[PDB]
């Protein structure tokens, strides 16, 4: 046995081109929509929960998820590489700078251990690079709101809005014509369900629906009182009912 | 032990004893504390047996190797730098050693280093090693000269070490001498101190204390 | 086995090439065009960044100048992610420089530590190397002011001007034209500027489309500051040197 | 074809084409015969030089006092294989102070030439052994194929032109099995079915060599004027 | 705690003749005041002429004759059946000791032999691995009560010849293996008397051109 | 570097014309405790050898499973394992005093003093002994711990030297060292009255005499001892 | 980790790995040595492709090894540095063991060593480099001048060049160098060597490096004046 | 592509056959085996004239009684010296005496096989081992980088090989002399070298047991191929 491929799987062609990275890419291109959306008080990001079967308990399968208290992210392509990606993510988040600060770390920190994981799996032995691009939206005191896109090369941008995947093109000329400086929050989540129905053909409500905010902290969700600078995790996952009453307003 | 090396005119004089001991009991009268490292380089021994005998063959091996790489023969300085290096490494592990490195080369002259188990590399014209070394270094010292016949100096290590054998329990046995030139070295044989001492005594006129 | 499937990425052409290294070469000539300009009293990096969005947050976003220490900054033209491994290298190596000797290590000594990481991925490992290359623009006590570049071959040479990434043929012409010995600061600025107006492939040279920096002895005696310019403070020598 | 660049690939029929390149490699050799009665164990080999003013390549080795084989292939190989039969005679003698049987050397030396026809990277030995020796139940002749494949015969031959001897040892079985207490008669029966794979040269006194083991008989090779007697 | 070490007791004795050696040895093996064998054969013939007793702690002993029998061994197949030369033996025997040397075979070495111009013999070597050809040595433990009768009686020390009164020494005549085996025999009858760890048998090994003999004497069981 | 715990006292042995005895008893002690009273220290190892086993309890089983481990990897591959091929007791000696010696060479010995007697395949009598330390020595009486002190002077009475061993008959060997082990039992503090006995023939095999108690003991003096010297009553 | 064997046999008896390294030589900028009777001088060509180039702190051709070697080359630039490296840590070292500073012959054996490594070593590529080492050993006034190469071969040469066009400036070299009375001055090896590159370089400006060793580690390089005027001293002669 | 230590359909390894063919491409060496001594002779083969002859080592002494000649790719056969130089001193230390020239021989070839995916390639470098010890007297041996190694009472290797061994089996007789040897390689090597030989591009040594390894001058190798010259033109 041992792994006797040490060797690179990801290399240049004649020109330039790092083939693998960009296959990685086109993966993501078949991949379901997703998008996100900075406001001058809070991010939101947002997804379509695909459901591969109607036997299939979607709540289960989680497309956006928590990374810190203050960090979220959604994905589009290969699922089970965005799976293993968040495990590494929240680990490294403890390992590299919680267990050594005692905090935290900042969005864009977190957001560059988790770009140099995904560029090692595109020049390091025996590996396909992760067949995923993210969307980690997050707070932290000094930076405030951010919102990042990774790709599968390594390489990271900050956005004030993008999107991702499938119907990438149309969905971020969308939100050129609608985004400005000075959006709330809801006026956000409003815009984020406008541009997602368009990409969505079937069923449009809180149930086929993904959506999660960067916004105030949760006192109510902390799980304990008595420390008064503890106040409470600023990641929240919308509810079923909560995206149904704002596509009411829509 | 005594062993006694030292610079002149005529090159290197090499006197060491004979004896070996295990505490208070004599294990050998006959023992070779002198090792013939090549046609010119010459090791004494002191300490334990073992170490200083399996580590100065192994070093002749080592100068064999370089003069065969190097097409020239090894200097002195770079011969008792092997051995101090090596016995570096073990510090502290307990090897016991005090030897002298003594050669003769173009570029050098006549060379003695005193090479030593706690790590310790001397260049030096007089060194004597063992526990009979402050007995030899009387004699040596009030009657070296750099200007001594090869006879006179061959003569004066003899006597020295002869010295040492009298007064240090744990010396004796015989002396064996050498004489270290530019053309090699030169052994001048074995003496026994049973025979030597009543030999020097009576030509000498030394030794008064003693009756014979 | 597994040999079937092997690249070879550390091997020379019949020609005597490394093919990897060449390849990673034209990877850069498609990158953003950097430029570096020296004179005698400070150094400008100048570089234009690939082909932007409106959503993008340009002022907390780094992808073209990142800092190494106090005294020695790079601008970077090729894969992104990769430039960063070797930067946080490079951050490392001169930290412990500064542990070892506790002095500032000399920009030369800390640009060839980086070139002999990037040689070392053409001879040995098996691995593809680093598309990226380098201007490293710093100061010391020994040389003072100094320009350098180095490639995914690991070779390196110092500058009095030079440019990396898109269109450089076109640009060192440019600034081999333009460029005199006794030139100062604010006329690199200019010249920098201009240079990249001209080799541009975007219709018009514009703030959110620029990464823009400057080392100066121009800090308050004896002493060096670098200043990685905020997008007003280009947007605003860009109407100074009179390009909008 | 396609399926003969190394050791770990079977081809559509089922076959290891690089153990059967291998197995090529012996009958290039140079011709080799063993043979036993119930009282001794004899290897005759036809060692082969290079020109006039070479030696004869040997080709009998001694793995113990009571054991050893001659060799037909890569030489180099047979020297890995022989040195690991001493060390595994050796283990036995030190460990447990008995004597290695034939039997278990065989299986030994088989399972030590697989590991090489299942792994990539390696390749499998070239050469073909002829292990004779006298243990606890009597004299015994095995022989080694790289293959892995190891069999325990009365007599055998590997080699160039070994189908002539062993056809002659299959006719006189009934002959040299009975030879029991007469050394020289059964050198004699070796000598003469190693001659039956001779072709233009004959054995001379530095072409031959010859090998005995049995009752009262250490392991002991014999060459130059000491097989004058047996040409 | 665990102490790895112990002490058989027994003695041993080598003499090196003019165109013979002998190696002998006490059959006695004990451990404090008991006696584990009264026979328990120390010297062994280890091949090519050479014979070897390794004095002390026996499991170390008999570690050590075992490798170096091992040695002879695997020096045949490596160099082509040529004989291991006494000397060569011997300098085999220093890095078999030495290589131990931090944590060492807590015995007293002896072989013997001829050497390569058919001469008599003896090498010893101490724990760790430093030795010295000689005409005569005893080792183990009643090497104190035997070293010094050999002195007097095979090297002739301290004899001089009558009438000249001190001035000519007593010439160093060559012995005989009749001779030898006589003051061996005498050397351990005086060991047994004085030392409780000495008696119930000797063992010697007689080397010659001709080979290895053996000779046993019945010690005092006492 | 340990220290033993649960230990097993005097193994005693000796040669006779057609054979070898070994004998042992059946106590595994505690200290001062004498704790487990059924404890098996000789054991078989086919039909041609025992191993007695002395010291420590837990060493000795891992010793036991390395025999029971020996036979089976033996018959691996061996047509002749029932027959010329079967394990010697000479082979399984040398095995246990590699391991012995191994043991002692890495400062972890396993604890104990070991005899191995048995028939070898041409009739001889094989009797050797090793320890902790791998020390190793053969006689025609072997007897650890207490049994070398008292045992062996008793059976050195019956074969003094090698020639004393042919004129040795089986029942005066047996009588010997049963008569050994009741010595044993008034004089050592961790012995038990229940022993085990092996007697290894080369005409009639292996015979393993389990229970046997120590029997025909001299008490009755006793009565008449009192106090220390002066007392009277 | 990576084993690969990259430098292998072919059926004609060649190993292409090591003989398109040789390639990568001819590649490079034309390197010269010279021998004097009492010195050694080596030249080195500078493409002028390169201008706006930095001379002060662009890497030199020569390199020092030690205070009495120098080692310049032709080919992959990247690769010497690791060379150069090598052979400066193994001169301290038999300084330090030794009690004497390495021979040229010595230093070169170990760079020549190191290469050959390369070539029969899994995983990696050999050296695209081939090596001009010259200097005097430790108290001794005769100059030494070595050559190495990819496949691990060395040998000493009264004059030899490596690099691009160094076949024609050997042709040079090989009627003009006269062994029964070599360049007996500095002059006259510094006029031989700048010549010699004058058949290949193209303009004698800042294309021409030259560095004299002489004895006891006196080692300096020519700067551009110094140069130019030999340079302009050749052509006057040649114009007859 | 394909292993490194890959069966032919033949029974042969390719790589140990390919490294053979680079020998063939190596400058001649010559060796012949005497009961006066053995002498090996090799072809310098300077590439130019400016290259100081003398520098090129194709001879060596690996101890005092055992010489080594090279042909091929020589600068692998450095590694293979030092192992051999390594190998006999070690020996002495550990035996107190010479190695056999056989034991010598076959410790260097224990090398040759010691390739695949350990170096990477087979050496592509013929050696001719030749010395002297008591049990077998004058020795020559031809090793190879298969990992055989044959005896030979005189043996030719290089460029000019097969035309020399033809040379070499009507030449050689059991009462050859030392200086009779001498002539002989000079005269084969003469032979099928390109280039005119004299004492500058080829080189003679021989081991005896008195004096043992010796590498010829260029003053004493002149007198020779004078003494060549003179005796061919004698009829
Ligand atoms: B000398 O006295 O130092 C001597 C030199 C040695 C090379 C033979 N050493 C010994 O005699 C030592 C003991 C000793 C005594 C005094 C000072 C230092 C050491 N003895 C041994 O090495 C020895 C003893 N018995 C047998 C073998 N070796
Ligand atoms: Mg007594």
């Amino acid at each position: 046995m041992t792994d006797r491929y040490s060797f690179s799987l990801t290399t240049f062609s004649p020109s330039g081109k790092l083939g693998q990275i960009d296959y990685a890419l086109t993966a993501v291109k078949q991949g379901v929509t997703s998008l996100g959306i900075k406001a001058t008080n809070g991010v939101v990001i947002a997804t379509e929960k695909k459901s591969s079967s109607p036997l299939a308990m979607s709540e289960t399968l989680s497309k956006v998820s928590l990374l810190t208290p203050d960090i979220g992210a959604v994905y589009s392509g290969m699922g089970p590489d965005y799976r293993v990606l968040v495990d590494k993510s929240r680990k490294v988040a403890h390992t590299s700078y919680k267990r050594i600060y005692g905090e935290y770390p900042p969005t864009k920190l977190l957001v560059s251990e988790v770009a140099k994981i995904m560029q090692e799996a595109t020049q390091s032995g025996g590996v396909r690079p992760f067949g995923v691009s993210l969307l980690i939206a997050g707070h932290d005191e000094f930076n405030g709101f951010s919102l990042y896109q990774v790709d599968p090369s390594g390489s990271y941008f900050p956005w004030k809005a993008t999107a991702i995947g499938k119907g990438s093109v149309a969905a971020k000329t969308f939100l050129e014509k609608r985004w400005n400086d000075e959006l709330e929050l809801e006026d956000a989540i409003h815009i984020a369900l406008l541009t997602l129905k368009e990409s969505v053909e079937g069923e449009f409500n809180g149930d086929t629906i993904e959506l999660a905010i960067i916004g105030d902290e949760n006192p109510d969700l902390l799980g304990y009182t008595g420390i008064p600078t503890d106040k409470g995790p600023r990641f929240r996952k919308l509810t079923s009912q909560e995206i149904n009453d704002r596509l009411e307003a829509l | 032990t005594t062993t006694l090396a030292f610079r002149f005119q005529g090159g290197i004089i090499v006197a060491v004893d004979s004896r070996a001991t295990a505490g208070n009991w004599v294990a050998s009268q006959t023992v070779k504390k002198v090792i013939e490292i090549n046609p010119f380089l010459l090791g004494t021994m002191a300490g334990g047996s073992a170490d200083c005998q399996f580590w100065e063959t192994w070093l002749g091996s080592q100068c064999r190797l370089h003069e065969l790489r190097e097409k020239e023969r090894i200097s002195v300085a770079a011969a008792s730098k092997i051995l101090s290096n090596l016995v570096y490494q073990y510090k502290g592990a307990g090897l016991s050693m005090g030897t002298m490195i003594c050669g003769y080369t173009r570029k050098e002259g006549p060379t003695i280093y005193y090479v030593d188990s706690d790590g310790t590399r001397l260049k030096g014209d007089i060194f004597c090693v063992g526990s009979g070394q402050t007995f030899a270094y009387g004699v040596l010292d009030s009657n070296y000269k750099w200007d001594l016949s090869v006879e006179d100096a061959l003569y004066l290590g003899k006597r020295s070490i002869l010295a040492a054998a009298h007064r240090d329990a744990y010396s004796g046995g015989s002396v064996n001498l050498y004489h270290v030139t530019e053309d090699g070295w030169i052994y001048h044989g074995n003496h026994d101190v049973g025979e030597l001492f009543w030999k020097v005594k009576e030509e000498e006129g030394s030794f008064n204390n003693v009756i014979g | 086995g597994s040999r079937r499937y092997d690249s070879r990425t550390t091997i020379f052409s019949p020609e005597g090439r490394l093919y990897q290294v060449e390849y990673a070469l034209e990877s850069i000539s498609h990158a953003g065009t950097a430029i570096g300009i020296m004179a005698s009293d400070g150094i400008v990096l100048a570089a234009e960044r690939k082909v932007t969005s409106t959503l993008l947050e340009q002022d907390t976003s780094t992808e073209k100048l990142y800092k190494l220490n106090d005294k020695i900054a790079v601008a970077v033209a090729g894969l992104t992610a990769d430039a960063e491994i070797l930067i946080n290298t490079a951050r490392i190596h001169a930290q412990n420089y500064l542990k070892t000797y506790n002095e500032d290590i000399p920009v030369e000594i800390l640009v060839r530590r980086l070139s002999d990481i990037k040689q070392g991925y053409t001879q040995h490992g098996g691995l593809r190397p680093f598309g990226v290359s380098f201007i490293y623009a710093g100061y010391d006590d020994r040389y003072g002011y100094q320009l350098y570049t180095s490639n995914p071959s690991g070779n390196y040479t110092g500058w009095k001007a030079i440019s990396v990434g898109a269109n450089t043929s076109a640009a060192q012409t440019l600034l081999q034209m333009d460029y005199k010995d006794d030139m100062k600061v604010d006329d690199a600025i200019e010249l920098a500027l201009k240079t990249l107006s001209k080799t541009t492939d975007s219709s018009a040279l514009t703030y959110d489309r620029l990464e823009f920096a400057t080392i100066r002895k121009g800090a308050n005696d004896g002493e060096v500051y670098q200043k990685i310019f905020k997008p007003q403070e280009i947007k605003d020598i860009l109407v100074k040197t009179g390009i909008t | 074809n396609n399926y003969d660049g190394d050791t770990v690939t079977f081809s559509p029929t089922g076959r290891l084409f690089q153990v059967e390149y291998a197995l090529e490699a012996i009958k290039q050799g140079s011709v080799t015969v063993g043979l036993r009665s119930n009282t001794h164990a004899v290897l005759v080999a036809l060692k082969r030089n290079a020109d006039e003013l070479s030696s004869y390549q040997k080709k009998i080795i001694k793995c113990d006092e009571h054991m050893g084989l001659s060799l037909a292939g890569l030489a180099p190989d047979a020297r890995v294989l022989s040195n690991y039969l001493r060390q595994q005679c050796n283990y036995s003698s030190l460990v447990f102070n008995r004597k290695l049987a034939v039997e278990r050397a065989g299986h030994l030396l088989c399972d030590k030439a697989q590991k090489n026809t299942q792994s990539y990277g390696g390749r499998p030995y070239g050469v073909g052994l002829l292990i004779i020796g006298y243990d606890k139940s009597g004299a015994h002749l095995l022989e080694f194929q790289p293959s892995g494949n190891v069999t325990e015969l009365y007599g055998t031959a590997i080699g160039a032109r070994s189908q002539g001897a062993k056809t002659y040892l299959e006719r006189t079985l009934d002959t040299f099995i009975k030879i029991d207490g007469n050394p020289d008669e059964l050198i004699k029966a070796g000598v003469e079915a190693i001659s039956q794979s001779l072709r233009d040269e004959s054995l001379t006194v530095d072409n031959l060599s010859i090998a005995i083991v049995g009752k009262d008989t250490p392991f002991t090779i014999y060459d130059g004027e000491a097989v004058a007697k047996y040409i | 705690q665990f102490n790895p070490y112990g002490d058989n007791g027994g003695t041993i004795l080598g003499i090196a003749g003019e165109d013979f050696a002998v190696l002998a040895g006490d059959t006695r093996n004990i451990t404090d005041y008991s006696i584990n064998s009264r026979y328990e054969p120390k010297v062994f013939d280890c091949g090519d002429n050479i014979v070897m007793s390794a004095n002390g702690f026996a499991a170390d002993g008999d570690a050590l004759v075992k490798r170096f029998k091992n040695s002879v061994k695997w020096y045949h197949f490596d160099h082509n059946d040529k004989k291991l030369s006494i000397n060569s033996a011997a300098r085999n025997i220093q890095h078999l000791l030495y290589g131990k040397r931090f944590f060492p075979y807590y015995v007293h070495t002896i072989i013997a032999g001829l050497d390569e111009d058919g001469k008599g013999a003896v090498y010893s070597f101490d724990p760790v691995g430093s030795y010295e050809r000689e005409q005569c040595r005893a080792g183990g433990a009643a090497a104190s009560l035997i070293m010094p009768f050999l002195d007097n009686q095979v090297n002739f020390k301290n004899q001089y010849e009558p009438g000249t009164n001190g001035k000519v020494k007593k010439p160093l005549k060559y012995l005989s293996v009749e001779e030898v085996i006589k003051l061996v025999r005498d050397s351990f009858t005086s060991a047994t008397e004085r030392h409780i760890q000495v008696g119930d048998g000797l063992e010697i090994l007689i080397v010659t051109k001709d080979g290895v003999r053996k000779e046993f004497y019945e010690l005092k069981r006492d | 570097t340990q220290q033993p715990i649960v230990t097993g006292t005097s193994v005693i042995s000796m040669k006779y014309d057609n054979g070898v005895i070994i004998a042992a008893d059946n106590l595994g002690s505690y200290g001062s405790l004498l704790r487990f009273n059924g404890v098996e220290r000789l054991i078989p190892v086919g039909d041609n050898t025992v191993v007695g086993i002395s010291g420590d309890i837990s060493d000795m089983q891992h010793i036991e499973r390395l025999l029971k481990d020996l036979v089976t990897e033996n018959a691996y591959d061996n047509p002749l394992a029932d027959a010329e091929e079967a394990l010697e007791p000479s082979y399984i000696f040398e095995y246990l005093a590699t391991v012995m010696y191994q043991r002692r060479s890495k400062m972890n010995p396993l604890w104990n003093a070991i005899i191995v007697a048995g028939v070898q395949s041409n009739g001889d009598q094989f009797l050797r002994y090793v320890n902790l330390l791998g020390v190793t020595y053969s006689s025609p009486t072997l007897a650890t711990g207490f049994g070398a002190h008292m045992a062996n002077p008793l059976l050195r009475k019956v074969v003094d030297r090698e020639s004393d061993i042919p004129k040795t008959t089986v029942q005066v060997a047996e009588e010997a060292i049963v008569n050994a082990m009741r010595v044993l039992y008034y004089r050592d503090a961790r012995s038990s009255r229940n022993f085990s006995l092996a007697i290894i023939d080369k005409n009639t095999g292996l015979t393993f005499k389990k229970n046997l108690q120590v029997e025909n003991m001299k008490w009755d003096f006793a009565k008449d001892i009192k106090g220390y010297g002066t007392q009277k009553i | 980790g990576y084993d690969r064997a990259l430098s292998i046999f072919s059926p004609d008896g060649h190993i292409f790995q090591v003989e398109y390294a040789l390639e990568a030589v001819k590649r490079g900028t034309c390197a010269v040595g010279v021998k004097g009777k009492n010195c050694v001088v080596l030249g080195c060509e500078r493409r002028s492709t390169l201008k706006l180039q930095d001379t002060r702190i662009t890497p030199s051709k020569v390199s020092k090894i030690d205070s009495h070697v120098v080692l310049s080359f032709s080919g992959l630039n990247a690769d010497s540095r690791i060379l150069i490296e090598k052979a400066r840590v193994e001169a301290q070292s038999h300084r330090l063991t030794l009690e004497d500073p390495v021979t040229v012959e010595y230093l070169t054996r170990y760079v020549a060593g190191v290469q050959q490594r390369y070539t029969q070593s899994g995983g990696v590529r050999p050296f695209g480099v081939s090596t001009l080492i010259a200097g005097f050993d430790p108290r001794d006034d005769e100059p030494k001048l070595y050559q190495t190469e990819p496949s691990g071969i060395y040998s000493s040469w009264s004059a030899q060049t490596i690099g691009r066009n160094s076949k024609t400036v050997r042709e040079f070299l090989e009627k003009n160098y006269d062994r029964k009375e070599p360049p007996a001055t500095v002059e006259e090896c510094v006029k031989l060597t700048v010549r010699s590159l004058l058949e290949v370089v193209q303009t004698g400006a800042k294309n021409i490096e030259i560095t004299v060793v002489k004895p006891d580690s006196d080692i300096v390089a020519l700067s551009s004046e110094e140069i130019n005027q030999y340079v302009t001293q050749i052509e006057q002669e040649k114009q007859e | 592509d394909r292993g490194v230590s890959t069966f032919s359909p033949e029974g042969r390894l390719f790589q140990v056959e390919y490294s053979l063919e680079a020998i063939k491409l190596g400058s001649t060496a010559i060796g012949i085996a005497t009961k006066e001594g053995v002498v090996l002779g090799v072809e310098k083969r300077a590439t130019s004239p400016l290259l100081e002859s003398d520098s090129i080592e194709k001879i060596v002494e690996i101890d005092r009684h055992i010489g080594c000649a090279m042909s091929g790719l020589t600068a692998d056969a450095r590694s293979m010296i030092e192992h051999a130089r390594t190998a006999a001193v070690t020996h002495n230390l550990y035996y107190d005496e010479d190695i056999n020239v056989e034991s010598l021989t076959q410790s260097v070839c224990d090398l040759a096989l010691r390739f695949g995916e350990l170096m990477s390639r087979p050496f592509g470098v013929a050696l001719l081992i030749a010395g002297h010890d008591a049990d077998d007297g004058y020795q020559l041996f031809h090793a190879e980088p298969s990992g055989t190694f044959y005896r030979y009472n005189a043996k030719a290797i290089g460029s000019g090989s097969e035309g020399a061994q033809a040379e070499l089996l009507n030449e050689w007789h059991s009462s050859l002399t030392l200086k009779e040897a001498e002539l002989l390689v000079l005269k084969i090597l003469k032979q099928v070298m390109e280039e005119k030989l004299d004492e500058n591009n080829a080189q003679l040594s021989c081991i005896t047991k008195q004096d043992g390894f010796k590498i010829y001058d260029n003053e004493k190798t002149a007198e020779l191929i004078k003494e060549l010259k003179e005796k061919e033109a004698a009829e």
